[PDB]
């Protein structure tokens, strides 16, 4: 919907003794989940702001976290090179699938619920099976620190953003870059895709041309440390159009459910909300005193959070 | 917890020697600066 | 007079360089106590 | 040789007593400053 965040906020969380690097959404339970450089990952009750649990798993520094479709399962990267796999029923981990050498920075479960995508410091990207926990395939291309990993809406495409300036999106099936973006100022940080309700208001707001087939293709997302956000085609591979103003380095991106707005952090302290199709919404919100690092768009609930270096979690309606 | 707590303090440890490089730089700059002034100080006494 | 005048205020205001040149000095004195007290805390925490 | 050599030495010998004299006069301000301070503390402790 409409939905857009507001000045004042709900919850202040602040239960992590570190920085927290990572804030997302239980599919379906009113949990939000926080992963932070202290090797906890953090759940709470985002409608009440109630610390609920906390799990103590990791060794190093958890850096990315990510839920299945019936969000009875949660993946989890550290900095100790280590792949864990949380049974979300009893909070325990069950498979702590090793290997994938140096600090692993990303890690997502493709929506078929059968695998897992991780990337790491070691410049490649790595497949393991959630049933058997072995390494079946291992994508390699990136020549530096691959930073953050998506999949698509039906586990077939995967987009992995690196240090190396080049954004490349990887098929499942032939294990080959159909698409490789070389074109960013600075660092490519962020990256995230089109949900379905947005593809028809990407037509008016860029002009593209449907192919033969009609359809205007899977899209990409890609946010640089340049202050610069840009929207991608996957079908062709250029540019529809860029998103600046950005004060300081962009971290975060997602749609609005609607497919309407965009949200995006970045560590210039504030959190800004844009207009693509024409325009008109600029809205900047303070948001931590301190670096913003994630954040996160509830799917039907109107609330997002926020999680930032100053060992802060925050909650912030939307209206 | 053990190997958590134990990297930690590898990490602090790390932190502390580069700290001590920077020290030795800055220990270097105050020299030179001493230097100059000192230099400058008895040669102006050695004008007047 | 006039060469006088300078041998006092061109050389007074230079004790006060020199007395500045003491100062520069004297924080270069505190940073070598924190050099060795560093460097020796850092040995100390070698065989841990 | 030896009078020029008297200039030289006892010269830079009167710049480290110029030196010296600096340091002191550091010292008494810094004391007269203490002085004002603690008395100003006093005077406003008469009354508790």
């Amino acid at each position: 919907k409409e939905w857009i965040p507001r000045p004042p906020e709900k919850y202040a969380l602040s239960g992590h003794r570190s920085p927290v690097t990572r804030v997302i959404f239980h599919p379906v339970f009113s949990v939000m989940v926080s992963a932070s450089e202290d090797a906890t990952i953090k759940v709470w009750d985002y409608e009440t702001g109630d610390f609920e649990r906390t799990l103590k798993g990791h060794t190093d520094s958890v850096q990315d976290i990510s839920f299945d479709h019936s969000g009875k399962l949660l993946a989890s990267c550290s900095a100790d090179m280590t792949i864990k796999l949380w049974d979300f029923q009893g909070f325990e981990c069950i498979r702590t699938m090793h290997g994938h050498d140096h600090n692993v920075s990303s890690v997502a479960i493709m929506p078929n619920g059968d695998h897992i995508v991780s990337a790491s410091r070691d410049k490649t990207i790595k497949m393991w099976e959630v049933q058997t926990g072995y390494c079946v395939k291992t994508f390699t291309g990136h020549r530096e620190w691959v930073r953050m990993v998506r999949p698509n809406q039906d586990g077939t495409l995967i987009a992995s953003c690196s240090n190396d300036q080049t954004v490349r999106v990887w098929v499942v099936a032939t294990k080959e870059c159909k698409a490789e973006l070389r074109e960013h100022e600075h660092v490519v940080e962020c990256i995230s895709w089109a949900p379905e309700s947005s593809y028809s208001s990407i037509s008016e707001a860029t002009g593209s041309e449907t192919k033969k087939s009609g359809k205007p293709g899977p899209f990409l997302l890609s946010g640089s440390r340049d202050k610069t956000i840009k929207m991608w085609d996957v079908s062709t591979g250029m540019c529809l159009m860029t998103l600046v103003g950005h004060d300081n380095w962009v971290r975060g991106v997602l749609f609005h459910s609607g497919g309407k707005f965009i949200l995006s952090c970045a560590d210039d302290k504030t959190l800004r909300v844009w207009d693509y199709k024409n325009k008109r919404c600029m809205k900047t919100l303070n948001a931590h005193e301190h670096f913003v690092t994630s954040l996160d768009f509830h799917k039907t609930a109107p609330y997002v959070v926020t999680g930032s270096v100053d060992q802060t979690v925050k909650v912030w309606e939307c209206r | 917890e053990q190997q958590m707590h134990l990297n930690v303090g590898l990490r602090k440890i790390k932190e502390t020697v580069d700290q001590v490089e920077e020290l030795r730089r800055d220990l270097r700059i105050k020299s030179q600066e001493l230097e100059v002034k000192n230099a400058a100080a008895n040669d102006k006494l050695k004008k007047m | 007079r006039d060469l006088e005048a300078s041998i006092a205020r061109y050389k007074e205001e230079y004790a006060v360089l020199i007395s500045e040149a003491q100062a520069i000095k004297a924080d270069l004195a505190a940073v070598e106590a924190k050099v060795n007290r560093s460097t020796a805390l850092l040995k100390s925490l070698s065989a841990e």
